[PDB]
DNA sequence: ATACAACCTACTACCTC
RNA sequence: UGAGGUAGUAGGUUGUAUAG
DNA sequence: ATACAACCTACTACCTC
RNA sequence: UGAGGUAGUAGGUUGUAUAG
């Protein structure tokens, strides 16, 4: 019998409900919604959130006068299960929603935390500046080094998905920087200084450094949250998924 | 916690009805399954390019030692393996004057100098197949390096060193290998790099392809391809269930017509009457309209899993009781009913997705390892996630090099079982006969179906390709 | 009382570097010149069929016996004459159901039924070749007997057993080797007499092809075409001048289209650098309208002319210092100025005529035996007559049944020197690789230009054909 | 040093002069020169032949007022050697008229010594009769036999030729009869027993054969004789032309 | 045509068997 | 392309949703 | 288009290596 | 067509010559 240690993070917990909130002509169209404070995808004239409805009251001033019976808030349980489908909005359509929002959150949350920011051809990835550590090093492991004159840092890129579990998928990168604070701009040194990095990243290399990240992610013993709104909380387990084989081996 | 169970090493059969899990291992010490009396090579080359053939095959005649025998068994000699007469003595050269290979090299143009190169090596190369009593095997192609520097897409030539088809792949190696698929001649390129490299030094004086510690390994993938090339049998399945034709698909772009066209070509295995493995191409390139499809058409899929099917019974003489369609992409419900149209009763039809792109990665609590290879995670009875890159004992070490990525098999439609589909896909991991490995990452019927794929999407001008693998691999 | 010369047997070079008069005597002692490792062969035909060809095999593979060894030398076995494994394991086998061979067969016309029938091989033999993994040197194709009496020009069919593509000839052997053409197969046809005889008896009881005397060279013959036919050199000239092509050529006729259009094909030989013998087909086959030409037009023969010396530059590097052109028929004025005009001023043209249509006749004095072969009457410089055909007494008795007819061979056009002449033809007659005999009654460029032309005269849909004489014999 | 015995009869001698008479209108358009008594050749409005002028009396009554001064007679020994050559007739075109004036001739002698005769494809041969000769043995070679039900005979065909030498060329063969009188007309039935008579004439069978026709065909000791003329004979030698080989073999 | 998620191929670079 | 593996780029499609 | 001589191929039959 | 050899059929062309 032999446990491993997997790069999901199981969502503990989710909002009761997932609102739909009638904006409308308060929302003006010529408005993105990723300025909004917290998560929010516009459906038809729905706005689709975790929050509450006056959460946006500071980036939408004219919805001030909105009327809370207007919500058509869900029971997320029937989404997640699988109950919940209808013309309104649909069961495949429904979950897809709230992993866009869980995306969202989970950039926001990085933005929080005062992380730097790398852009990669598709997702984005969350690194740790020179000196942000005590010495570079949370826990036991170290997440910033030396390697030559390039410093290299450990990053790591979150996606929430519900089709196993409701999990965050969590992905391992090793970036490089000229002085410590800004990022080398050229694509091909960056690729072949990771590949040089990771030459001698084995198993324990890896892994110790995911949780150690995760860990510093973490806010309480137990999990971390992401912010759905003033009052409402996705808590997602800072305890990866553990799977447990029946077989093993040794050197 | 979550339950991870673990598939059973697949066993491949070798001389004398002989198992073993190692193909290398397999053919070191029991040989393969029939009786090539011996390999008559065909070299086409400069006459210097001939001289590093001459000294490598004479290099692999002899047993050959890697640094560490037990991650990567040593190399017992080509004709201790395969019990085939492989010498340097009886090859047919062709030589190619470095004032020719020089002339249509330094070109502006990509395509044209392309395909001036390919047809600098294939004219020769029919001319000696047609016109010349001699038999060869295998035509062994040496290129040098500069060409594969200057041969290939993307590849931007010096302004000092310019000197002077457009239908056509501007790469040397799938143009090559299209363009001689009328005359079914099996042909092996070698970079002047790949064979003899302790000349080719870079600044430091080190080999750039330094292969140091490798030679073993180098020589038993050589080797195999070789003795694929000339008709031989390597090894064979030994868990095939009867009635079972497997199918492969692999969609592939073609830029030389407007809109990519997605060219979709299979690759068919099933078990034939007595014990013998068939193991083929199925590739009557179906070609799909729409930039990003990756689907079939009902025309083309009725014609696809027709073409397999009566294949299939050409050679049993019955239509198979199981067929389990292989594919990188999902299927959807218009190609699946045309594929269930053709496809009789008592037939039962399985589609099932193959792809490497979910982020799972499982590591291992203590010890800088991966984990074991054949480990699966059945998520439910229709999906699972199955690692066939990882540990195994035998081979001292984890096929990657990394943490892996295991593969995400869903039973797209049908209905199946889900541990005998996870049984199969690591039994077609096996029979990589391009790669003398111990076993492959992805299954053998989408690998060989995307070489397929890459070869008949460099050459427009292809009518009824040859469904034999050696003409490809 | 006239003078009669005689030229000195001719010497063929075998393994090793020896000499030897006789072709069976040499293969016999000193082996075939190069190293073939194994013949693979594959076999189609009726199950029934494929007994005897495997019967008969394992009766080649052991040593043969013949009535008189004296005249006829005995059969060594093939493994010890030809140093190649031809075993009857590893055979590939493609069956052919009586009732498929049956039902094109009873039909009423020739045409179609030979179309079909050659179909119904090629079809297997190319899908064997493309489609599969298997390598075959030669591809024996057995046919029954019934076959062989109602696959042919005028084979009346009997009305009893009347069942039941004109573009074609109505033979099959000629139709069958013309349309493998494009795949460079070679193979080679068997009738169920042929091979194992002593089952089909005549009204008598007595085999009705009865070898029982000539068991020996029936497969010193089979043996060496199966030889030739996979890549190997039997054995070679010995007396061939340097900077010497030489050129023959037969006229054919066709029937397919309106007007025979005389069909030309042409055979060349010459010395290679170092001590190599080329010896190909030369075939642009260059058609002559009207119905009994048999001359060609000076664009043809400049055609021909240029295309023979460009292939023998391409190989030694410059152009042939002397050419000897052979024709069973005359040259005429035009087409030699048509040839002079494409040759250089160095290369010595010489354009010669070999019949057999002169009634001499040498009856010896005394003693029930003709006349010793290689005995010349020089008529003139330009003219003599030669006996290719007579005795030699190493194969104690003369290659004739009755008195033979000597060769008149003239000096048709150029100088030459007759004696030169009467020299090289007596040598041409010995390099017949499609029968082990001691020597041929023809020159060789002249028979096996004529099977060049006998093939590609039954196919119209022919382009750019092999020049390799072993897909034709 | 060997003698061989070819199947070429020398031509001793031929007339002095190759003669051309102008019979013109005395000679009919519509009449074949065939009928004549003696071998000759319409060329131009000349007659070709070795005769006298008036030698075609007999079929020709019209050309009783012929005058000898007309012809253009040739030196036919200028034919041989090749000098004569002009407009009027060419040295290759006049060669080809004494080959068939002399194939002509020997078809007539041949009819004259009352031998059998056989048509082929292309040529004729002369075959003998049962019991033309003394129990059908010539000279102490039989030339008349039997093979089952077959009486077998020995024929032989000739053609002049002037290349080499001036010879005659004589072809052997072997023709089958029913009864010993008439001829079998069917081509495969006398083919087929051609080939199994033949299966057993070795040299010796065919030389003597072809010889001893040779002699009863003579007049003399030494040759036989065309007759071109009421005056003029062509000598074709009986002893055919011999030639020499200087290497040989014993069994 | 803009945003997203969940699915796709083609290409270059380094490392390793 | 002797091979397999792991990256990082680049582009694309489908499904929705609101706008031109 | 008929006759000839001197040159041509395509086909069937038997015999022999 | 495993081969080579020897027949006998059948047709043809060229070159002349005279006639339709």
């Amino acid at each position: 019998e032999e446990i491993y240690d997997s790069n999901w993070l199981s969502i503990l917990s989710f909002p009761e409900e997932l609102r739909f909130h009638e904006y409308n002509w308060m929302l003006p169209k010529r408005f993105d919604v990723r300025e909004l404070t917290f998560p929010a995808v516009r459906y038809k004239n729905y706005l689709c959130t975790f929050a509450w409805a006056y959460d946006f009251t500071y980036h939408l001033p004219k919805t001030e006068t909105y009327h809370k019976s207007k919500t058509i808030r869900i029971p997320t349980e029937e989404i997640l299960s699988g109950s919940y489908d209808s013309n309104f909005i649909r069961n495949a359509e429904c979950k897809r929603l709230i992993v866009q929002l869980l995306n969202k959150a989970f950039e926001l949350r990085m933005k929080d935390k005062e992380v730097q920011e790398y852009e990669m051809s598709n997702k984005t990835a969350y690194w740790l500046e020179k000196g942000k550590l005590e010495k570079d090093k949370f826990e036991k492991t170290m997440l910033v080094g030396k390697q030559k004159d390039k410093n290299w840092h450990f990053a790591i890129s979150g996606a929430s998905k519900l089709y196993p579990f409701p999990v965050l998928m969590i992905s391992s990168h090793i970036f490089f920087t000229a002085d410590g604070k800004k990022l080398i701009d050229s694509s091909s040194v960056q690729h072949s200084s990771r590949r040089r990095q990771g030459k001698n990243w084995w198993n324990n290399t890896w892994r110790t450094k995911l949780l150690a990240f995760i860990k510093y992610l973490s806010d309480d013993d137990t999990s971390f949250y992401l912010e759905m709104g003033s009052e409402e909380k996705v808590f997602v387990s800072n305890e990866p998924v553990k799977f447990k084989g029946n077989v093993s081996y040794n050197i | 916690m979550k339950e991870l169970i673990y598939i059973e090493e697949p066993k491949i059969l070798f001389a004398h009805g002989q198992k073993c899990t190692d193909a290398r291992d397999g053919l070191a010490l029991f040989g393969p399954l029939n009786n090539l009396y011996g390999i008559k090579s065909g070299v086409i080359g400069t006459k210097q390019g001939l001289k590093i053939f001459r000294d490598y095959l004479d290099h692999i005649q002899k047993p050959i030692y890697n640094s560490n025998s037990i991650t990567r068994p040593m190399f017992p000699g080509f004709e201790a393996v395969f019990d085939c007469k492989w010498e340097s003595t009886g090859i047919t050269f062709k030589e190619v004057t470095n004032e020719d290979i020089g002339k249509f090299l330094y070109n502006s143009s990509t395509h044209k100098r392309t395909y001036d190169l390919v047809s600098l090596f294939i004219d020769k190369i029919i001319s000696a197949n047609k016109n010349e009593d001699e038999n060869v095997d295998v035509w062994f192609v040496i290129v040098p390096d500069e060409i594969y520097k200057y041969c290939r897409p993307n590849s931007v030539l010096p302004k000092e060193m310019v000197q002077t088809t457009y239908n056509y792949d501007a790469q040397f190696h799938d143009q090559f290998k299209a363009r001689l698929l009328k005359h079914t001649i099996p042909t092996q390129i070698f970079r002047e790099s790949t064979l003899a490299w302790r000349d080719f030094k870079n600044a430091f004086g080190l080999p750039i392809r330094d292969f140091s510690k490798i030679e073993g390994h180098l020589a038993w993938t050589i080797s195999t391809a070789a003795f694929y090339k000339a008709g031989g049998k390597p090894w064979k399945l030994s868990d095939v269930r009867n009635g079972v034709c497997y199918l492969g698909l692999v969609y592939k772009k073609v830029e030389k017509s407007k809109n990519p066209r997605n060219a979709c070509c299979a690759a068919q295995m099933f078990l034939d009457n007595g014990d013998g493995t068939v193991f083929k191409g199925e590739v009557g390139p179906w070609y799909n309209p729409k930039n990003g499809q990756y689907h079939l058409e009902p025309k083309e899929a009725k014609a696809l899993l027709s073409q397999s099917l009566q294949s299939y019974k050409e050679q049993i003489g019955e239509y198979p009781k199981e067929v389990f369609i292989h594919a990188k992409t999902r299927f959807n419900h218009q190609e699946w009913d045309a594929f269930l149209e053709v496809t009789p009763k008592e037939t039962n039809l399985v589609g099932v997705t193959i792809s490497k792109t979910k982020p799972l990665k499982l590591y291992k609590t203590e010890g800088d390892y991966t984990i074991l290879r054949g480990n699966a995670y059945v998520v439910n009875e229709r999906s699972a996630f199955l690692w066939t890159v990882g540990y195994v004992p035998k081979i001292q070490t984890a096929l990657s090099m990394e943490v892996p990525n295991p593969l995400f098999i869903e039973i797209n439609k049908g209905e199946a079982d889900i541990k005998q589909v996870l049984k199969d896909i690591l039994s077609l991991t096996k029979l990589n006969y391009n790669a003398c490995i111990f076993a492959d990452g992805e299954p053998v019927t989408l690998r060989f179906a995307d070489k397929i794929g890459e070869i008949l999407t460099a050459s427009t001008d292809i009518k009824t390709p040859p469904l034999a693998f050696k003409y490809y691999i």
